[PDB]
RNA sequence: GUGUAAGUGCACAAGGGAGCUUGACUGCGAGACGGACAUGUCGAGCAGGGACGAAAGUCGGGACUAGUGAUCCGGCACCUCU
């Protein structure tokens, strides 16, 4: 009935491209994306919790599902951080919602970064997943720039069924990732 | 998918200054979102 | 040469069911007069046994494998209901009227839910 | 010059009160213990303070299961 | 006294039935508890006097 | 003067002197060694006086290994005190030595000087000891 | 990691989280542990009336062992006693 284009792209072109270049023994070893999770660490909530309420709504409008406020599980005195206080918010994306986020970030959002220069291809994790962080939330279209109070950044990491880095880098770069070339 | 706890998800279309059009969903209540620079527009994606 | 890195979901689900079936088995046990009714559920069928844990022997069994249940035009719950009746009649033919229910580590609802009450109405007092 | 020590509690008389091979009535206390060193088996019930006792008459018999010490009661045969 | 002894009276027959303790600073208000009223023979709400 | 940096318990029962050594009965590092023959608490200072004695005779070359470490404390009550009123404060550190234990091991090119040097160390130890080499 | 000292325990969790709730009950208690005596401790189970659970079932405070004071004298409420 309905089909996201990037998933339509992955199923049709990307899936065969990976198979041809990596010559898999079986079809099920084709690497796909599993989920994309976005978290933002406040850290300044150790003093004033008002920032946490501001951080929650930013992610909710960014993605499409309200964050899960993350209590702090350690009491560190130097941070003036106590047990159980909210310190970060995280959003998990599965199903069609990754592609819509993944496409909207690739095509529109990522070019909108101030003096955008690309992302290093060595930001992998060794197991075949990518992580990379940001510094501002005003970049997104869905957040009104007047409504912002302070640039709070946010981290995006993608999890793929790839095992090694080459398989992962093949998936994301062929998916349209503006990788830097070292 | 919990009923009311989530922001309302709006079906929208992306229109850019180069004439490129995209179809997706988003949070934007207007239901239609415009953009000045897209992936095709962005020089970095074109090698420029 | 493919070396899988992480746990496969099938084994994570399989191990978790076994872990949460043991904690169920702490209190539930069967006896020659009150046999434990073990339930096993799969994406295509369902199985039940009457187990007497004193010596670890099975009194009666039923499953969606039998073509009689397969020929049921209904749904998976409709197959489950047919299974629930089948084990009950086999139970009375073996001389038992009261059992305990080992839900098997699955959350009691849906297909299992249809299984338990179908046998309950058939005369299995539990 | 003085000692700051010298305080002690009473001796609680723990231990295994009923040993293996003994005939016990219902409710007799088998082991008086603090933790679950000995774990209940068949026809052996656990008290509030992890004291073990017997729910059915019979003969004690210590056993093991899954690497855990257990205490059981075998139903001695009526004459 | 932080944890002063309190007594519970049945709401119906006003019999002072049970006696417990509670943290007055944590729960300054009176206590709402359902308990077995012996003369009534049925669980009735109990009010701390 | 070897003392432990820290010890879990500072006041301890006297180490018992029964039996003979089960471990460390054979020279492992050096070529010669001193083997005990009687039970006695080899204290902290006696080790220092003996180790210095070895170094003075062998002069420059060679290495000395001390397999005994005095980590067991011993206490004494303050002088001129009646009995009672608790245990005394720890005073000196001793290491319990049983017959067969090898205390020191010395490596040196020539045998004659090495045996003489170890002999001087023996005279600084309360126990009757003998010098034992590495081979069978 | 277990509110709290140490020890015995606990990963099957007694550890982390969530929903409902007040058994942190009434009348009793076979059989026992420990003891000079006085104290102290465990208790399956029955009945009434409940809580959670689909059910089996569990629940007479807390993972266990400390957090307390006999008798006389007197206060308060109830009782079909004098």
């Amino acid at each position: 009935k309905a089909l996201p284009r990037l998933k339509q792209r992955y199923r049709e072109e990307i899936r065969e491209a990976l198979q041809q270049e990596f010559n898999y023994a079986n079809v099920m070893q084709i690497p796909g994306v599993v989920k994309v999770v976005v978290n933002m660490g406040v850290g300044d909530a150790a003093r004033d919790a008002k920032l946490i309420n501001g951080a929650i709504n930013d992610l909710a409008l960014i993605t499409g599902q309200k964050p899960e406020v993350r209590r702090a599980r350690k009491s560190i005195a130097q941070f003036k951080l106590r047990e159980g206080m909210p310190i970060g918010a995280r959003v998990t994306l599965r199903g069609d919602r990754m592609w819509e986020f993944l496409d909207r970030l690739i095509s529109i959002a990522l070019p909108r970064i101030r003096d955008f220069r690309g992302l290093s291809p060595k930001q992998f994790d060794g197991t075949g997943n990518y992580t990379f962080g940001l510094n501002e939330q005003s970049m997104f279209h869905e957040i009104d720039v007047d409504s912002i109070d302070r640039p709070r950044g946010m981290d995006i990491t993608v999890v793929t069924t790839a095992t090694n880095d080459a398989e992962g880098r093949a998936l994301l770069r062929a998916l349209g990732f503006p990788f830097k070339e070292n | 998918m919990k009923t009311g706890i989530h922001p309302e998800y709006v079906d929208t279309t992306v229109q850019c200054g180069c004439g490129h059009s995209f179809t997706t969903r988003s949070t934007k209540q207007s239901g239609t979102i415009v953009v000045e620079v897209c992936s095709q527009c962005h020089p970095f994606y074109t090698g420029k | 040469a493919h070396k899988p890195v992480g746990q496969n979901i099938s084994e994570v689900r399989r191990n978790a069911r076994l872990r949460r079936h043991a904690r169920l088995r702490k209190k539930v046990a069967g006896t020659a007069e009150v046999p434990r009714l073990v339930v096993n559920r799969s994406a295509r069928h369902i199985h039940v046994q009457l187990v007497n844990d004193l010596n670890g022997t099975t009194l009666a069994a039923a499953s969606s494998i039998e073509a009689d249940v397969r020929a049921i035009d209904g749904d998976k719950k409709a197959h489950s209901v047919r299974v629930g009746q089948l084990i009950a009649e086999r139970a009375k033919a073996a001389g038992v009227e009261t059992v305990v229910f080992d839900r098997g580590g699955y959350t009691y609802g849906g297909r299992i839910a249809a299984l338990a009450d179908a046998a309950r109405e058939a005369g299995l007092k539990f | 010059s003085s000692s700051r020590n010298g305080r002690d509690s009473a001796a609680q008389r723990l231990g295994v009160k009923r040993f293996g091979g003994q005939v016990v009535k219902a409710g007799e206390i088998l082991v008086r213990q603090r933790g679950t060193h000995f774990h209940p088996g068949v026809n052996v019930g656990r008290g509030g303070d992890d004291t073990l006792f017997a729910l059915a008459p019979g003969a004690v018999e210590f056993g093991a299961k899954r690497g855990r010490k257990t205490v059981n009661i075998v139903p001695v045969a009526r004459p | 006294d932080v944890r002063p002894k309190i007594t519970l009276a049945c709401e119906v027959c006003k019999h002072r039935n049970y006696i417990t303790k509670k943290n007055r600073r944590n729960d300054p208000d009176r206590l709402e508890i359902k308990k077995f009223c012996p003369n009534c023979g049925t669980h009735q709400p109990h009010k701390e006097s | 003067m070897l003392i432990p940096r820290k010890v879990k318990h500072r006041k301890q029962h006297h180490p018992e002197q029964r039996g003979i050594a089960s471990g460390g009965t054979s020279v492992s590092f050096g070529d010669y060694g001193i083997q005990a023959l009687e039970h006695a608490y080899i204290t902290n200072r006696q080790i220092e006086s003996a180790r210095i004695a070895i170094n003075r005779h062998i002069k420059r070359g060679g290495k000395v290994w001390i397999n005994i470490f005095p980590d067991r404390p011993l206490t004494k009550k303050p002088a001129e005190t009646r009995m009672g009123s608790g245990k005394g404060s720890p005073e000196w550190w001793v290491a319990n030595v049983k017959p067969g234990r090898v205390l020191f091991e010395l490596s040196y090119p020539d045998e004659k000087t090495a045996r003489d040097a170890l002999t001087r160390a023996i005279h600084k130890l309360p126990i009757k000891a003998r010098i034992v080499t590495r081979e069978e």
